């Protein structure tokens, strides 16, 4: 299953409630709630003056972290 | 790591938006004070705190792999509080702080 | 009778603090089901040193 | 140097969490039920009469002076039955459930919106595409059908 | 017997409020399985002291 | 017999710091039950090497 591949509890949780966002009605209920499922943020660490993207750990969630 | 101390603001109205924080113990540490506070006696130890016995029997009742869940479950709840409470209080500082900029 | 020791034990790691108002009903529990093995074992200790 | 200016608030203490006694004396009538999703709750203790979730397990029933007990839910559907014979069902994905034996029961969950916010129409066409990524072979995309097809089942099975 | 308080243990434990509340059960089901046993035993004393 | 270290080993696995109070509550079920084997190996063994 996809406990063993190596994925988390809690992207696991996101993956439903971005599956039920989808389904339910348009409204304005579904106007909240897209956002609470939209990936948007990104992370950065500063070079010695430069920024760079941490791309160890990515957003989205079909991927696993290495 | 053993100790997570995770540092927001709180919004305790419009014109007071103070620190808070969460110190959050490390998971292998936490089970082992479920154990050690479930075994003896429930007095709490801190006034103003809840009493939790009756938690750290159930828990341990509960499987492993669940546990771990539990644990990084609850802290993300924590982590999202502490964003939520610094957005509103970015956002009412920043009317402070650009009214007097005005 | 190793059924109600059994009982203490998981009860006891259920809810420690409890474990000093359930050893009552573990004790009772206990002799009145070791006591059928005595008057089970009476019988034949009963049986042989009086009977012809 | 200052010693210590600052000296933040322990951000727990805001809250007033239950006080779990072992009781002496009887239990109430009504569960005081508290559900909440992400950050914002949708019931703060409202007086409920009865309630049913969805685990791992399988299913359970809660009534007042329930066993304190605490597991994972499965994400699925929920019934809440109150006083007056009314019922409400809400849609979750995964969370815990806490029943205190004073008859106060804590949810927390990542979603919950109720049945009635959904349609079987957009329902049914996820459906074939998690049963595709389920079958197409991929360990990225055959986890995402099952998981979609965890959550749409036992609402195609609800609604129906 | 015992299969009587290994439930009240743990009931017990799962529940301390309503301990009091299921002590009449646990105590009606134990005397009636003793009562049983106590026919049985009732038969072997009876097969002896008035039997030739 | 083994139902009491059983329950041992579920109870420790259940809160191992408890371990070391449950143990008291193990030894006298263990001697207890295998008591009763002595006295039901008693009786086979005392019907023979006396009996003619």
């Amino acid at each position: 299953s996809w406990r063993d591949a190596g994925i988390s509890y809690l992207r696991y949780l996101s993956i439903v409630t971005r599956c039920i966002h989808e389904v339910q009605k348009e409204g304005p209920l579904l106007t909240k709630n897209v956002r609470f499922s939209t990936i948007g943020w990104k992370s950065l660490y500063l070079d010695h003056g430069a920024t760079k993207e941490y791309t160890a750990i990515p957003a989205e969630l079909e991927k696993i972290p290495e | 790591w053993d100790r997570a101390q995770i540092v927001y603001n709180r919004y305790h109205g419009a014109a007071s938006q103070k620190l808070a924080i969460f110190n959050l113990p490390k998971f292998e540490d936490w089970k082992q004070k479920l154990e050690e506070d479930s075994a003896g006696d429930g007095k709490i130890e801190e006034d103003g705190l809840l009493q939790s016995l009756p938690m750290k029997t159930a828990l341990g009742e509960l499987e492993e792999t669940a546990v771990e869940d539990f644990y990084n479950f609850h802290s993300c709840l924590a982590v999202l509080n502490a964003v939520s409470e610094n957005e509103l209080s970015e956002y009412a500082a920043r009317i402070v702080a650009v009214e007097n900029q005005l | 009778v190793a059924m109600c020791f059994s009982s203490y034990m998981l009860a006891a790691a259920r809810q420690p603090n409890m474990s000093a108002k359930l050893l009552p009903y573990c004790i009772l529990g206990f002799a009145l089901s070791e006591a059928l093995a005595l008057f089970t074992l009476l019988i034949a200790l009963l049986e042989l040193f009086v009977f012809s | 140097q200052d010693p210590r200016k600052f000296f933040p608030d322990n951000g727990f203490r805001f809250f007033d969490g239950p006080e779990d006694s072992f009781g002496d004396g009887n239990i109430p009538a009504q569960i005081i039920l508290t559900l909440t999703r992400q950050d914002e709750f949708i019931l703060k203790q409202e007086p409920v009469a009865a309630i049913t979730i969805r685990t791992n397990e399988g299913e359970m029933g809660v009534l007042a002076g329930h066993e304190y007990t605490v597991q994972q839910l499965a994400p699925g559907i929920l019934e809440v039955e109150y006083e007056g014979g009314k019922k409400d069902q809400y849609v979750i994905s995964g969370g815990f459930a806490h029943v205190n034996d004073t008859g106060v029961v804590d949810i927390n969950t990542v979603e919950a919106v109720p049945l009635e916010e959904i349609d079987h129409e957009k329902l049914a066409k996820a459906l074939e595409e998690a049963r595709a990524k389920s079958q197409s072979p991929d360990e990225a995309v055959r986890i995402q059908g099952e998981i979609a097809l965890e959550i749409f089942e036992p609402l195609e099975a609800a609604l129906h």
